[PDB]
């Protein structure tokens, strides 16, 4: 839902005060994105 | 454009394309003529 | 119901049409070379005719 998947784009197209909110939908996509990667591995490696 | 002496009505609006060009954009927002200057999924400083 | 160490009271006069500068995160001639508040500013802002 951000304006750029990258994230130095949006860097260089907005301001701090609105480069911010980009930046959240960014950092909470790709956390959340990091969380399920550990969840699988960590089921995975129960499995091994 | 912005000193063209006759505008167009809102339902036959005007297009100018600008192309193989260097913009200052200092010219528009360093400008005092201007009440409106809302730019969306940029900022106008990083413009240049 | 706050307490607070120090309260800033900056006063000064502009325009109409420029009161709405005078906010967080706002750009023109005031918020850039007058008064510039932060984007995390927690105060008030007060205005009058």
């Amino acid at each position: 839902g951000a304006i750029s998947s990258v994230l130095n784009d949006i860097l260089s197209r907005l301001d701090p005060p609105e480069a911010e909110v980009q930046i959240d939908r960014l950092i909470t996509g790709r956390l959340q994105s990091l969380q399920t990667y550990v969840t699988q591995q960590l089921i995975r490696a129960a499995e091994i | 454009v912005f000193n063209a002496t006759r505008f167009a009505s809102v339902y036959a609006w005007n297009r100018k394309r600008i192309s193989n060009c260097v913009a200052d954009y200092s010219v528009l927002y360093n400008s005092a003529s201007f009440s409106t200057f809302k730019c969306y999924g940029v900022s106008p400083t990083k413009l240049n | 119901d706050l307490c607070f160490t120090n309260v800033y009271a900056d006063s000064f006069v502009i325009r109409g049409d420029e009161v709405r500068q005078i906010a967080p995160g706002q750009t023109g001639k005031i918020a850039d070379y007058n008064y510039k508040l932060p984007d995390d500013f927690t105060g008030c802002v007060i205005a009058w005719n």
